[PDB]
């Protein structure tokens, strides 16, 4: 069942990536922002910046060096301002990408290089594995996560009074379907009879509030009896 | 988590209603569009930023009508229906503690404060009634003493400690919540980070507005005074000097704002992950969700930020 | 604007061309101040208050635990520059 679910999930990921055009939003946005920055930087040349013309040759010809100097200096101030603006915005964006890719590197380290108990870091749900997939100027992770599905709600009690001594579950919780009390692991309904192996005695009946009376089967008792 | 979504209007700032000033500014080709696009990008990421921090949950959970959590008192932290705005008393304390146009404008945040309080109440009610399950999948009810037994078992302390000191632990938790309320009420510099963010943004806007009064080497700092009393041939150069000064000032404002928006983005990514690993589940990450072995956490909205109550 | 028949007013500003709706749905085109416009069914642009989600009340109780019976191994795509 789990193998089929994993295969189907992989197939659905492929289909969703193929169908939805805005799935690769982050990488597409990075590329588009860089291209827009370059295009604006190039278009900055056409700007007069207060000079007579935006062409160095047109300034140099038709004007003698005395005021050609000041016209070219105005154009230089404008173009150097444009280039400083481009490189400052690019430094900002490079810091943003550096943060994103440090997050990508640590996500690789804690998700695919090992399992992460860090909640809601490697995909929503209890995390199982991850798979890096290269993408143009980026990385794509396939966070294989475990998600509970079908709730059944039972009656629970913090402890059990077997012989006047409280019994607490070693792993899991106490549940009951109405008549019989079972201890089960927390993330999956695996009811199984209360037994000294899965319950550790600690304390007295009266101290705990919510403790319910029951018997706790002793596995060694039939062995003694036989 | 965010700051004011200011969107300075490029042409209305650098130039008045005068057409000559706009015509001169058209020579500087795309500086103006760069600045406007940068500011809109900042505003959009602030909206996405609050959404990422708070909208960690899919269903808006509500706490049960009767507050019987085995002795734990959440009244100081759950919303109070009596008040008009559904905010917790601690949220009220935070909102009280945290405290025209030359072309500027402040865009309203996409999530109003009431909606953010509704998100935080959903997160808090889901936490109280379910634990980490409501973030790891579908929400699963569990008695709150049982959830604290889970958390103690998480920090390596067996459950019998909680189920045998439930009264003591409930009283300690209630007293700790009360002391948080009192310390927030008394200390005026508790909300230092949010107050500092607001003050820095206000100072940036005020400096930007004050930059209009600067002559920048021109004859005067008023476009009307430059146009009048001076004929066009040198009115052009005076206006150009003033435009260079004002555009330099606006570039400085937007660059500092890009720096500060990156800083806030880092802080609010930290807030989002702190939400995910502290309130959506218990964190074994040492000294991340409060000093000490971590048990729970509770988001509380604050103006342009978030406040956590790391129960440790 | 030409379409002056319906002129809604919100904290963001004067929204012309979209009719207000009491019902609340998820956000499609964010406007501001908790109002998101959308295109729904006889078709028109509707502006409405956002619905944060299906309000689910967990049946909390003193002795009620809900334990899942099966699971769904679900893989999710995370994309990072
Ligand atoms: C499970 O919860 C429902 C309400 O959500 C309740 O009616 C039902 O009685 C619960 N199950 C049991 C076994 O009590
Ligand atoms: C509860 O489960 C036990 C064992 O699975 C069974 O013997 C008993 O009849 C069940 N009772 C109810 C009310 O479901
Ligand atoms: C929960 O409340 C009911 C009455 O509302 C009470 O009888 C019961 O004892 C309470 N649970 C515990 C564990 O005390
Ligand atoms: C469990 O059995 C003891 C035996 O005397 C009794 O005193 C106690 O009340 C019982 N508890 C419950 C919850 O019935
Ligand atoms: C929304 O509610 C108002 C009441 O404030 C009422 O006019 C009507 O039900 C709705 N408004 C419109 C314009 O449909
Ligand atoms: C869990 O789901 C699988 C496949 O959907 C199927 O076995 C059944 O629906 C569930 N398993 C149970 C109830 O044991």
């Amino acid at each position: 069942l789990i193998a089929n679910q994993f295969n189907s999930a992989i197939g659905k990921i492929q289909d969703s990536l193929s169908s939805t055009p805005s799935a690769l939003g982050k990488l597409q946005d990075v590329v588009n922002q860089n291209a827009q920055a370059l295009n604006t930087l190039v278009k900055q040349l056409s700007s007069n910046f207060g000079a007579i013309s935006s062409v160095l040759n047109d300034i140099l010809s038709r004007l003698d060096p005395p005021e050609a100097e000041v016209q070219i200096d105005r154009l230089i101030t404008g173009r150097l301002q444009s280039l400083q603006t481009y490189v400052t915005q690019q430094l900002i964006r490079a810091a943003e990408i550096r943060a994103s890719a440090n997050l990508a590197a640590t996500k690789m380290s804690e998700c695919v290089l090992g399992q992460s108990k860090r909640v809601d870091f490697c995909g929503k749900g209890y995390h199982l594995m991850s798979f890096p997939q290269s993408a143009p100027h980026g990385v794509v992770f396939l966070h294989v996560t475990y998600v509970p599905a079908q709730e059944k709600n039972f009656t629970t009690a913090p402890a059990i009074c077997h012989d006047g001594k409280a019994h607490f579950p070693r792993e899991g919780v106490f549940v009951s379907n109405g008549t019989h009390w079972f201890v089960t692991q927390r993330n999956f309904y695996e009811p199984q009879i209360i037994t000294t192996d899965n319950t550790f005695v600690s304390g007295n009946c009266d101290v705990v509030i919510g403790i319910v009376n029951n018997t706790v089967y002793d596995p060694l008792q039939p062995e003694l009896d036989s | 988590v965010s700051m004011t979504k200011t969107s300075v209007d490029c042409t209305m700032y650098i130039c008045g209603d005068s057409t000559e000033c706009s015509n001169l500014l058209l020579q500087y080709g795309s500086f103006c569009t760069q600045l406007n696009r940068a500011l809109t990008g900042i505003a959009v990421e602030q909206d996405k930023n609050t959404q990422e921090v708070f909208a960690q949950v899919k269903q808006i959970y509500k706490t049960p009508p009767i507050k019987d959590f085995g002795g734990f008192n959440f009244s100081q932290i759950l919303p109070d229906p009596s008040k008009p705005s559904k905010r917790s008393p601690i949220e009220d304390l935070l909102f009280n503690k945290v405290t025209k146009f030359n072309g500027l404008t402040v865009l309203p945040p996409l999530l109003t404060d009431e909606m953010i309080a509704q998100y935080t109440s959903a997160l808090l009610a889901g936490t109280i009634t379910s634990g980490w399950t409501f973030g790891a999948g579908p929400a699963l009810q569990i008695p709150f003493p049982m959830q604290m037994a889970y958390r103690f078992n998480g920090i390596g302390v067996t459950q019998n400690v909680l189920y045998e000191n439930q009264k003591l632990i409930a009283n300690q938790f209630n007293s700790a919540i009360g002391k948080i309320q009192d310390s927030l009420s008394s200390t005026p510099s508790a909300l230092g980070k949010l107050q500092d963010v607001v003050n820095q943004n206000a100072q940036a806007l005020n400096t930007l507005v004050k930059q209009l009064s600067s002559n920048f080497g021109a004859i005067s700092s008023v476009l009307n005074d430059i146009l009048s009393r001076l004929d066009p041939p040198e009115a052009e150069v005076q206006i150009d000097r003033l435009i260079t000064g004002r555009l330099q000032s606006l570039q400085t404002y937007v660059t500092q704002q890009l720096i500060r928006a990156a800083e806030i983005r880092a802080s609010a990514n930290l807030a989002a992950t702190k939400m995910s690993e502290c309130v959506l589940g218990q964190s074994k990450r040492v000294d991340f969700c409060g000093k000490g072995y971590h048990l729970m956490s509770f988001p509380q909205s604050a103006p342009h930020g978030v406040v956590f109550l790391h129960v440790t | 604007y030409s379409t002056g028949s319906n002129v809604f007013q919100t904290r963001a500003g004067c929204l012309i061309g979209a009719e207000h709706v009491n019902n609340s749905y998820e956000c499609d085109i964010p406007i501001g101040a908790g109002i998101c416009a959308s295109y729904q069914t006889s078709q028109s642009i509707i502006a409405y208050t956002m619905s944060l989600g299906a309000e689910n009340s967990v049946a909390y109780s003193n002795n009620s635990i809900a334990i899942p019976t099966n699971f769904t191994i679900s893989v999710t795509t995370e994309i990072l520059p």
